[PDB]
């Protein structure tokens, strides 16, 4: 496919502990600057053949011929997926992340919010 | 008398305002994290359609 577009806030990348992936975090990011600055450079495309010039001039011939239509004609596969548990490793470990978490300490918040009220009598 | 009053202000606000910082932290770094995460993968499978293509042609 394309490119994905994910943007990474590499401070708040690593920091993470579901504590199985911390480690995994510092090792991830430079795992992926390997395969970062792999992609970013791969030449896009590839040249092909003057078909028609090795046509004439390969005299174990028709090959070139062969090669043209078959080579032309024959197609790819595109590289498997291993782990992308991460779209829901996510998701999942998001709500533990955001809201589960998130609501507990905004509960634990507002408490001393509501005592430094009373701290203000 | 004021000491202990605003001793307990300062533990207060702080504990809060840790925590609503240490909350929205791990929401936006996961958020992070999945960018690239995805990232990290397809990048090289294109890629290696990409140069695969010269290659086999080659």
């Amino acid at each position: 496919r394309k490119l994905a577009l994910k943007t990474i806030d590499w401070v708040a990348f690593g920091e993470i502990i579901p504590r199985n992936q911390k480690a995994v975090a510092n090792s991830l990011k430079s795992w992926n600057e390997t395969l970062t600055s792999r992609l970013a450079t791969l030449p896009e495309k590839p040249p092909a053949i003057d078909w028609a010039y090795y046509k004439a001039n390969v005299a174990k011939a028709g090959l070139v011929d062969d090669f043209e239509k078959k080579f032309n004609a024959l197609k790819v596969p595109i590289p498997e997926d291993k782990y992308t548990a991460q779209v829901d490793a996510e998701e999942k470990e998001d709500v533990k992340s955001c809201a589960e978490f998130l609501t507990q300490s905004k509960t634990r918040i507002q408490e001393y919010e509501k005592e430094l009220e009373k701290m203000r009598n | 008398q004021l000491e202990e009053v605003k001793q307990a202000s300062i533990k207060q606000i702080q504990d809060a305002i840790d925590m609503e910082k240490s909350q929205q932290a791990l929401v936006q770094k996961r958020h992070y994290l999945f960018d690239v995460q995805r990232n990290n993968i397809a990048m090289a499978l294109e890629v290696t359609y990409r140069e695969r293509l010269h290659r086999v042609y080659r």
